[PDB]
């Protein structure tokens, strides 16, 4: 019955409790993604100092993921004075998506004014659910404002313009929570974007040398190589390859 | 803290009745009708008819639950701030069937099925004595055909807030709580205990007619 009551019972979060955590498909498709995926990316940039029009050409999707105060709880984080700062809308194509890691605080709000700032509607809320089945006898200190344990975050997907290629993928990510000053985030969020099949130019804004990826840009001041040449990237996209959803066949040369 | 008052309803439409005459609540829920810009077989309330919901009268310290789908994610957001309350949490309900599976449904408007539904958590004032911290902000529990909501939340609200007076907005009749009085235009008739509001109630509605304003 009251998954509620037994988390006040026993520290089980209700998530704990979720079963099951037809696609042939997915083969076929996962497949497309891998073969029209560019070689993965990444540029040492501290993106406080650094002009992010230096990142061309426009990008198709962007995950945003600035480092909050709030993952850091056991000066290199953003505020989101910082973060509303951005200039997103000078390197997002006309048509184009946003990925946001906004928390589980004031970031579910501020966060959805960046969207508004930078030229998006909010269109998907993603949760990523953390599961404490590894050990529920742990007691987080509460954050002053909260009136509930805070047991997930959320990804707040934007989109900008006009809205072999369909949808399976739920607003749903479920995962045990990291260890104590892992800030790491569920590499799921990944499969959720590429899924979608939206271009093939993705930027990751405050990615880390974990995180690098085939098919992706990454930008962050902990990486600690560089082989980004935007003249090489821009190559990646030029004719006859320029509108590719990035989940169909590459064109044939010789 | 030991208080367990029996269920009060009114059936009306909210738009018109004077919540003046309902006293102060620790909590306030409401589940309202958005207008979520599309063809619906239920009546919505618009924008403008939620903005103007006098909700401020409710509570001088105290929490509001406000339940958001859609475009109203935003615009619950507004009416939130608008009525003067901070939103400091937000609550997920999972949705799953009997053997704990996410039900996961799809809008022709949306990206990715939905497997949640959000509620608000809204702050006003200074309230003091409410027990933060006991429930976490997700709920897993079954969908049910008398209630668009699980009952999982009364006990959350019970357990932050025990004993004390709570309104419920566009409640159905499975809604009726003890300690709650529940408003919505699906419910039988009006059902009133509190003296105090009985004696408000007699006083403004002495015809027991509840006609727009
Ligand atoms: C019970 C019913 N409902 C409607 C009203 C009500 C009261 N006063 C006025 C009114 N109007 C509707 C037309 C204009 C005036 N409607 N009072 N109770 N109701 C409540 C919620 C609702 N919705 C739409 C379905 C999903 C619900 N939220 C689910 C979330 C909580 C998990 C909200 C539809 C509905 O008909
Ligand atoms: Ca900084
Ligand atoms: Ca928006
Ligand atoms: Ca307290």
């Amino acid at each position: 019955n009251d998954y509620c009551q037994h988390f006040v019972d026993t520290g089980h979060r209700p998530q704990n409790f979720i079963r099951d955590v037809l696609r042939e498909l997915i083969r076929l498709k996962d497949e497309l993604i891998a073969k029209s995926n560019t070689p993965p990316m990444y540029l040492q940039a501290d993106i406080e100092a650094f002009d992010i029009r230096e990142l061309t050409p426009k990008f198709d999707v962007i995950l945003l993921e600035p480092p909050l105060e709030e993952y850091y709880r056991e000066e290199k984080c953003w505020t989101w004075d910082d973060i509303m700062k951005l200039e997103i809308d000078e390197i997002a194509a006309p048509r184009s998506f946003i990925f946001l890691w906004c928390g589980s605080g004031e970031g579910l709000d501020l966060g959805r004014v960046c969207l508004r700032k930078w030229g998006y509607r909010r269109c998907e809320d993603i949760c990523w659910i953390k599961t404490n089945k590894n050990n529920p006898g742990k007691t987080k200190t509460l954050d002053p404002k909260a009136v509930f344990q805070r047991t997930k975050e959320h990804c707040l997907m934007g989109i900008k313009g006009t809205v072999i290629h369909a949808n399976v993928d739920i607003d749903l990510i479920i995962t045990e929570e990291p260890e104590i000053g892992n800030i790491e985030k569920p590499v799921e969020i990944f499969h959720i974007i590429e899924h979608f099949c939206l271009g093939r130019r993705r930027l990751h804004l405050f990615g880390r040398d974990s995180t690098i990826r085939p098919g992706w840009l990454t930008v962050g001041p902990t990486l600690t190589n560089s082989n980004y040449n935007a003249e090489t990237y821009a190559s990646y996209f030029s004719a006859p390859n320029s509108y590719l959803t990035g989940c169909t066949e590459e064109i044939e040369r010789l | 803290a030991d208080r367990l008052f029996p269920p009060q309803w009114i059936c009306c439409d909210i738009r018109y009745l004077d919540v003046s005459i309902l006293g102060k609540f620790a909590v306030v829920m409401a589940d309202p009708p958005w207008d979520i810009h599309m063809e619906l077989p239920y009546g919505t309330l618009t924008d403008d008819e939620m903005r103007r919901l006098n909700i401020p009268v409710l509570q001088d310290d105290g929490f509001l639950f406000l339940w958001v789908t859609g475009r109203a994610m935003e615009l619950g957001r507004e009416c939130l701030n608008l009525w003067g309350y901070e939103r400091v949490d937000e609550i997920i309900w999972v949705k799953t069937n009997q053997l704990q599976r996410i039900i996961r449904t799809g809008r022709t408007g949306h990206w990715l099925n939905h497997g949640k539904e959000h509620c608000l958590v809204g702050v006003k004032g200074n309230p003091q004595g409410f027990n933060q911290g006991l429930d976490c902000d997700v709920i897993v529990a079954e969908v049910r055909s008398t209630s668009h909501k699980p009952d999982e939340i009364y006990g959350m609200i019970e357990r932050l807030s025990p004993g004390t007076r709570k309104i419920e907005l566009f409640g159905r009749p499975h809604n009726v709580q003890p300690n709650w009085i529940t408003l919505g235009n699906q419910l039988d008739g009006i059902h009133l205990l509190d003296p105090d509001v009985v004696a408000r109630f007699k006083q403004r509605y002495p015809d027991g007619i509840i006609s727009k304003p």
